């Protein structure tokens, strides 16, 4: 079976603006395990762009977090964007805050 | 991290002998028993990893994790039984730590013991004279030879199979002049019957 | 102490697309990775500083001679399974092992096969017995269980030296594993009322809103517990408010043996 | 179906001289071992390969170097042998490794002898004497003695031959060599096997008895500077007729 990941997109701290954060985007549920994730600002690809190595659970499917520092504006517009093979077309998620 | 064995055991034909073997490890992951007859390569007998007792034909191997001991026992013994007996124990890192192994010694039950001391005949390309002590029981040991130009081997456990018979000997020998069988086992406990047949 | 737990996976790939690896191998105590190895380094390497620090090179050699032979044998039950099941194509297999030390004392012990990402085999260590989920399992499980001494080796294993291994981590890593570290909670209004938790460690938490004193199972919206990125966690569970009838709705939070209340006035 | 085979079953070597032993297995196995076996003390891991492209050092590597050639080869190179390493050395093999329930198969052996000089190797003097006339008239069964004495190192393999064919019922040789000098550390060394067989078989005219004593000594390439004569690898042996 093909599992296809579950996307979610927050902050580490509430966020507050003109402090300092990270933002986070975890990756989890899916399978198999070759993915692509990026983050987005202002629909532009962040590229100071970390990732925890792919991590293991117990009803065997993956899951990873890729993370930015980041100082959040009342203007820019942040996203998560992610490719699997059970995907058609990119996912983008949202930073909803 | 060690493994004891003792170093050699001694019991009669057609009884029982337990081999110990206590081993101190950081983890363990399997108990190993081997066997090796002399000159050979050492083949598996058994293994054990829970607690308790497996038995196997004629041998039975027993764990116990918490006293970190194993035995080997082998009933019934047979004169094929000879040999080393090496326990092997696995540890945490699926390491083997090898004991230094037990050499079972097995004496025939001899049916008609006939202790005597017969001298073979020279052979005309050697200057050695030869004694054969033979067909005593299996509670006689020999000892070495107190001369330094004497030669005394252990006692041999020989199996005429056509005839089932099985008998004890050890050989002596020496080219010196004043070198007779009469005397060639004087440094041995032997048998208050022995038969020495007049020169 | 609070429940802790050893586990460790093999992911394995039949015909990986270029550059991802073939096998790979993580241990992990709780939720923290604590070794890694793969097909492409051919070394096991820490994942966790305290295992690092604790663990002489000896021992990283060791596991990195196992690692690669275990890597082999992978490779080796993937080709028969994709053979048996007659399949085309990339294909995964995937092991879980491991044990539990329950608070009580108590001790628990797993280990399991999936392939592409379903139960394939499962051992029952107090039956001794594979269970099979399909006929391609069924014929793995009678080859393992003809070998009644590898059975008694894994029971061996999961309750004697897996939480060997599992103790002496804990205490390697004691100042992150056994720490606790307070949920800072508070509720939001978005309609809909969100009790939110962040900060804490460990990662186990239980969250769920009371209407009057009386819980309401199914009417609670819950959020996963997410790693923040520096060590602890954060959650949410949300209640749909009723505007035809006022309620006292409260938050109730459990923590490493603390209740809290959060009553919304 | 051979299982595993290693080679050579003897050999002597001079202090600083080179050798590789050779082991391989038939029995499509993964993880390959050599072993030291020694007087008094618990096989010792030299080296170990848990699969087929890697190995490692094991308790003892120092010395010794190996080489996993493919899934069925494991060769253990000495590269300069010291009088240290006389040892019998075992090769194993197991299905994996890391998994607790395999046991080991194991190699025949080899037995190496290091020296300092060469100077002290010698064949074994092989006699052999016949039965003794009291023991036949008293037992009905004669016993024949072979000797063979004054070898170095104990390198040798005796046998017994009845009639052209080796025979092995009736014979007891003894399991360990004697030290004819037993303070010497490079004691040369002697060795006995009976032969018993009824009476009525010894008095057969036509029946013909030999002993022979293979001993692995030094080959072609060893050089010899003695007044004596090379003890090259050899067969001694020495025969007796059955008496009327
Ligand atoms: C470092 C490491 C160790 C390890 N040990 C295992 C063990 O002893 N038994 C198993 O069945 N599986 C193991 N897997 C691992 C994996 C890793 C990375
Ligand atoms: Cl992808």
């Amino acid at each position: 079976i093909q599992r296809t990941p579950k996307i979610q997109v927050y902050s580490r701290h509430p966020a507050e603006n003109g402090k300092s954060n990270f933002l986070n985007c975890y990756v989890s549920g899916f399978h198999p395990s070759d993915i692509e994730v990026d983050l987005l600002k202002n629909g532009e690809r962040i590229e100071k762009v970390e990732h925890s190595d792919l991590s293991f659970s117990k009803d065997w499917s993956f899951y990873l977090l890729y993370y930015t520092e980041f100082t959040p504006t009342e203007k820019d517009e942040y996203a998560c964007r992610v490719n699997h093979v059970t995907l058609s077309q990119p996912k983008i998620v949202k930073w909803d805050r | 991290q060690n493994i004891d064995q003792p170093t050699e055991m001694t019991a009669t034909e057609g009884a029982i002998v337990q081999i110990n073997c206590t081993y101190q490890t950081s983890g363990f992951n399997g108990l190993f028993w081997y066997q090796q007859h002399a000159g050979e390569a050492p083949t598996f007998l058994s293994y054990n990893v829970l607690d308790g007792l497996e038995e196997k034909g004629r041998f039975s191997s027993f764990l116990s994790r918490s006293k970190g001991y194993s035995y080997l026992l082998l009933k019934e013994l047979q004169m094929k039984d000879s040999a080393s007996y090496l326990c092997a124990v696995k540890d945490s890192n699926y390491q083997l730590i090898w004991g230094a192994g037990t050499k079972l010694i097995i004496k025939p039950d001899i049916q008609n013991p006939d202790p005597a001391v017969y001298q073979l005949r020279d052979s005309k390309s050697s200057d050695k004279s030869v004694c054969l002590f033979t067909d005593f029981d299996s509670q006689t040991n020999v000892s070495q030879s107190k001369d330094s130009d004497v030669y005394i081997t252990d006692k041999c456990v020989l199996d005429m199979r056509s005839m089932d018979f099985k008998s004890n000997s050890a050989v002596a020998w020496s080219n010196k002049s004043d070198f007779a069988c009469a005397n060639a086992f004087n440094n041995s406990i032997i048998p208050e019957d022995t038969f020495f047949p007049s020169p | 102490m609070r429940t802790h737990s050893l586990r460790y996976f093999r992911l394995g790939v039949s015909d990986p697309i270029h550059g991802v690896p073939e096998f790979i191998s993580v241990g992990y105590v709780d939720s923290h990775p604590i070794t890694t190895y793969d097909s492409v380094t051919r070394q096991k390497e820490p994942r966790a500083p305290w295992m690092a620090e604790n663990l002489a090179p000896d021992h990283w050699e060791r596991y990195t001679q196992l690692l690669r032979g275990w890597q082999q044998m992978f490779k080796v039950e993937l080709k028969r399974l994709q053979r048996h099941y007659n399949h085309s194509g990339s294909h995964t297999y995937q092991r879980m092992i491991g044990c539990e030390l329950l608070e009580d004392g108590s001790t628990t012990g797993f280990l399991q096969y999936a392939y592409d990402g379903q139960d394939f085999l499962i051992f029952n260590k107090d039956t001794l017995s594979w269970l099979a989920v399909d006929n391609v399992a069924h014929t793995i499980k009678q080859a393992w269980e003809a070998n009644q001494h590898e059975l008694l080796y894994q029971k061996n294993w999961l309750e004697e030296e897996c939480i060997a291994w599992l103790k002496r981590f804990l205490e390697y890593g004691k100042d992150t594993l056994q720490r606790t570290e307070p949920p800072l909670v508070r509720v939001n209004r978005k309609t809909a009322l969100f009790c939110k938790a962040h900060g804490f460690y460990p990662p186990e938490i239980y969250m769920t809103w009371m209407k009057n004193g009386e819980e309401i199972v199914q009417e609670i919206d819950y959020g996963d517990i997410l790693p923040s990125g520096d060590g602890t966690y954060q959650a949410w569970a949300s209640i749909e408010l009723d505007p035809q009838s006022s309620n006292l709705y409260s938050c109730h939070v459990e923590h490493s043996g603390v209740h809290m209340v959060l009553q919304v006035p | 179906n051979a299982g595993v085979t290693q080679t050579p079953k003897f050999q002597v070597l001079k202090t600083g001289q080179s050798m590789t032993l050779q082991c391989a297995q038939d029995m499509n196995h993964n993880s390959m071992y050599w072993y030291r076996q020694d007087p008094g003390m618990g096989l010792r891991l030299i080296y170990y390969s848990a699969s087929e492209g890697t190995t490692d050092k094991g308790e003892v590597p120092n010395g010794y170097n190996v080489s996993r050639l493919n899934k069925r080869e494991f060769s253990l190179r000495l590269e300069s042998a010291a009088p240290s390493q006389t040892s019998v050395y075992f090769c194993a093999s197991s299905v994996w490794t890391g998994e607790g329930s395999g046991e080991l198969f194991f190699g025949e052996g080899s037995r190496l002898t290091v020296l300092e000089d060469l100077k002290n190797v010698f064949p074994p003097e092989v006699a052999v004497f016949e039965p003794s006339e009291a023991e036949i008239s008293h037992t009905q069964k004669a016993t024949l003695v072979c000797l063979a004495t004054g070898f170095y190192p104990d390198h040798v393999e005796l046998s017994w031959w009845v009639n052209g064919k080796e025979v092995h019922s009736g014979v007891c040789t003894d399991p360990q060599p004697l030290k004819e000098q037993p303070a010497l550390n490079d004691s040369r060394y002697a060795l006995s096997s009976r032969l018993r067989v009824s009476a009525t078989f010894w008095q057969n005219p036509r029946n013909h008895f030999r002993c022979q004593v293979q001993f692995y000594g030094l080959s072609e390439n060893d050089e010899w500077t003695q007044d004596r004569a090379k003890p090259v690898t050899q067969i001694v042996s020495a025969e007796a007729w059955g008496r009327a």
